[PDB]
């Protein structure tokens, strides 16, 4: 393949937690660099990630612009030193990503247990409504601005006094749970998007304990 | 043109009409005054050269409605490696015999820079293409004007519809879900691509399998590798005879 | 962490994994139960990769499992907020701004041009038309 002026990148994959959305493929950069285009199904190519070395291209500010759409993007090879030098047509050589559908795909990041509080028999477990990487105006959507009612969490608490866990589910970012006095419980949480088909929960929280 | 909607009368005022001996021929893309972009194949088959003409402003067949403006073309040049027959090349530029005037109805599309059109217009999604040409395949065609919006395709993604077909001087526009396509009678007829509001040259409708063909795409004249051979023969001094071969490049 | 005498106690999560660092055993001898400990574990010893403030030009770094995400500022992007949006300034990059054509030059800004009939504006990126039916424009339509 000393002939070769350049080749075709492979392995292009969607990196995505909370809406911050890399793409990544192979090969590392080998006599070409790269440039990368996006677009909706229906809609414009725009280019990103111009003669890049690298290979990983940051596509979060597009596809943020409406995380419901669907978005293709392709990743193009050019001669290294040479970069006009697409052939007569025009056309360098080029892959096609899988698509990707922000809303639907995005993992939920791992989420934090704000803060418990406890009176009696009854306590308060709230959870963190984090921040996206979608904007609106000049601010950051919260999870929950994001998803609405879509999203849930789920608790895992335990007492450490016996074995079993329990578990309970709440709409909002909040539980409030019953727990038997004199014993310290322990408490993890998941953010559930229960209408996904795939990637439908985060990893655990921490645990946090009373 | 197949699955389209009739352009309303003036929002496609590029559009030409080519007869022969007063039938309807092929379509074509006005340029300025006296030029006109249309596809060689159309010339493959004439003998009576005397009778071509070209309409500026037409929308319906049926009737002159006075936006009409009819030219005998004086001379038409096509590439020298287009060959009768075989795809390749399928450009034709159209001397007419006196300029037309200007007006709400007729105007020119603008033949855009190559590097520009390579770089940015090839990268508009939807462009729009017309003509009078055939309904469906081998169905009638139509006697108002049709437009429809087709997207384009790079060739590594046209290329398993039409494996090893596709030259350079070619690319692919269309739906391979079957909807939607140019057709037999629409050559010639503008690949028309807007960007920030202004409407250039980009293909020339050219050939394809059947039309709305499963599978299969619209073939267009890739203008982008023809921009410096059309300019150069609209600034060059006339040569004699209706049918001239100009090199190519 | 343990120093002499601490283990005669109980333990203690603040005290022994909040107040000091806790290895995986002293965390176990306070759940007790070995998948309670890894549940606490994989989240306790994953570390801050925040902590080498890897998000740049005034990003906000927020720390994940084995990862971090950073929040740009509006004018940038990239996974460390890197890249300047401003500033690719070429041709190939929506035409470089221009509304019509574009040139990129050896040692100047990119120069934005116009089509025959038309004249660029003083924003040094916009077209104007200079004659009643310029190219590409739909008359019928802008009346
Ligand atoms: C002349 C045009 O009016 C017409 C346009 C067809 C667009 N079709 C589409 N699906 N968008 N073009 C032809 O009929 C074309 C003629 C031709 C073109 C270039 C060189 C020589 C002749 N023929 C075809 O499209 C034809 C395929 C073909 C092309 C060239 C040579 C042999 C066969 N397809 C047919 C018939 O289905
Ligand atoms: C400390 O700062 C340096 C930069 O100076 C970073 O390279 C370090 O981050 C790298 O190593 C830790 C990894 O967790 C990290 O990659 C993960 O997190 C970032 C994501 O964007 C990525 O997909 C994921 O693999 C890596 O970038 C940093 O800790
Ligand atoms: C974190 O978020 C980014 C966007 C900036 O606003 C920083 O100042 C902030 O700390
Ligand atoms: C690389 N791929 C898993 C996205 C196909
Ligand atoms: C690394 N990340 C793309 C998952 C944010
Ligand atoms: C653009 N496309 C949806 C027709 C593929
Ligand atoms: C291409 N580069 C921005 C990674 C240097
Ligand atoms: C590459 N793909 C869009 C066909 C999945
Ligand atoms: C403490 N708070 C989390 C309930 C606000
Ligand atoms: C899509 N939704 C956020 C409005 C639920
Ligand atoms: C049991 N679980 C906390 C790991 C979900
Ligand atoms: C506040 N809530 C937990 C009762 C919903
Ligand atoms: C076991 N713990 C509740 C004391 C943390
Ligand atoms: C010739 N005519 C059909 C326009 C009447
Ligand atoms: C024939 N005519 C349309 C030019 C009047
Ligand atoms: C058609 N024409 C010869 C009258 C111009
Ligand atoms: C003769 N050809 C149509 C096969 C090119
Ligand atoms: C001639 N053809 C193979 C393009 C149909
Ligand atoms: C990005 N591209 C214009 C070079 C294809
Ligand atoms: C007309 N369009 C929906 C294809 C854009
Ligand atoms: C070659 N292709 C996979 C991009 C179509
Ligand atoms: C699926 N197909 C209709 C394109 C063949
Ligand atoms: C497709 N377009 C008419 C919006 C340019
Ligand atoms: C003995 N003890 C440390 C377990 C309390
Ligand atoms: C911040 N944290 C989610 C990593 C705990
Ligand atoms: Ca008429
Ligand atoms: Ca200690
Ligand atoms: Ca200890
Ligand atoms: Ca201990
Ligand atoms: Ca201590
Ligand atoms: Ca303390
Ligand atoms: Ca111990
Ligand atoms: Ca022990
Ligand atoms: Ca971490």
């Amino acid at each position: 393949s000393g002939t070769t002026n350049t080749v075709a990148a492979y392995n292009l994959t969607w990196k995505s937690t909370n809406f911050k959305t890399i793409l990544e493929w192979e090969p590392k950069p080998v006599n070409q660099v790269y440039t990368v285009q996006i677009s909706t199904k229906s809609g414009d190519w725009k280019s990103k990630c111009f003669y890049t070395t690298d290979t990983e291209c940051d596509l979060t500010d597009e596809i943020v612009k409406d995380v419901k759409q669907t978005y293709l993007a392709r990743v193009f090879s050019y001669p290294a030193g040479n970069v006009e030098s697409t052939g007569s047509a025009g056309e360098p050589l080029y892959e096609n990503s899988p698509e990707f559908t922000p809303y639907l795909e995005t993992n939920l990041g791992q989420p934090t247990i704000q803060s418990f509080e406890q009176v009696g028999t009854k306590v308060n477990v709230t959870v963190e409504d984090e921040r996206t990487l979608v904007r609106r105006n000049n601010t950051f959507l919260s999870l929950r601005d994001v998803f609405g009612k879509d999203l849930i969490y789920t608790l895992y608490y335990w007492k450490s006094s016996s074995s079993g866990k329990k578990t309970a589910k709440t709409n909002t970012n909040e539980f409030l749970i019953d727990v038997d006095k004199g014993e310290n419980y322990c408490f993890s949480v998941q953010a559930v998007i229960p209408s996904r088909t795939v990637n439908r929960k985060s990893t655990d929280s921490p645990v946090e304990c009373m | 043109i197949v699955g389209g909607k009739v352009c309303p009368k003036g929002e496609c005022p590029w559009q030409v009409l080519l007869l022969v001996n007063g039938a309807q021929l092929c379509g074509g893309t006005l340029i300025n005054t006296i030029w006109v972009v249309s596809a060689a194949h159309c010339f493959d088959k004439i003998k009576n050269w005397r009778n071509l003409i070209a309409v500026l402003g037409e929308h319906d067949l049926s009737e002159h409605d006075g936006d009409e403006q009819s030219r005998r073309v004086a001379q038409v040049i096509i590439p020298s490696t287009y060959v009768p027959g075989t795809t390749n090349h399928d450009i034709a530029l159209l001397r007419l015999h006196q300029p037309v005037v200007l007006t709400d109805h007729v105007v020119p599309l603008c033949l855009p820079e190559r590097t520009f059109s390579e770089r940015t217009l090839a990268f508009v999604r939807f462009s729009l293409v017309s003509g009078w040409g055939q309904l469906l395949d081998r169905g009638a065609t139509a006697l108002e004007l049709m437009v429809l919006n087709v997207p384009r395709l790079m060739t590594q993604d046209c290329e398993a519809s039409f494996p090893g077909k596709i030259t350079e001087y070619m690319f692919c526009a269309g739906y391979s879900d079957g909807s939607k396509d140019s057709c037999k009678g629409d050559s010639g007829g503008p690949h028309a691509t807007h960007y920030r509001g202004t409407w250039y040259l980009t293909g020339i409708v050219s050939w394809g399998q059947g039309c709305a063909t499963v599978g299969h795409f619209g073939v267009y004249t890739r203008v982008s590798q023809y921009i410096e051979w059309l300019q150069k023969l609209m600034r060059s001094e006339p040569r004699p005879g209706v049918l001239l071969r100009a090199p190519f490049p | 962490a343990n120093a002499f005498l601490e283990e005669l106690r109980p333990g203690s999560l603040e005290r022994e994994c909040k107040e000091e660092q806790c290895s995986f055993e002293e965390a176990r001898e306070i759940f007790k139960d070995a998948e309670r400990t890894k549940l606490f574990w994989i989240s306790y010893s994953d570390g801050d990769q925040c902590a080498s403030s890897p998000c740049q030009n005034g990003g906000s770094c927020k720390d994940q499992l084995q990862s971090y995400i950073c929040f740009c500022l509006p004018a940038f992007e990239g996974r460390n907020c890197e890249t300047h949006k401003d500033d690719q300034l070429i041709c190939v990059n929506e035409n470089g701004g221009c509304e019509q054509y574009c040139s990129d030059h050896t040692g100047t800004k990119r120069s934005c041009r116009c089509h025959e009939g038309y004249s660029l504006l003083a924003d040094g990126v916009s077209c104007t038309p200079t004659v009643e039916y310029p190219c590409g424009k739909i008359p019928i339509l802008e009346k």
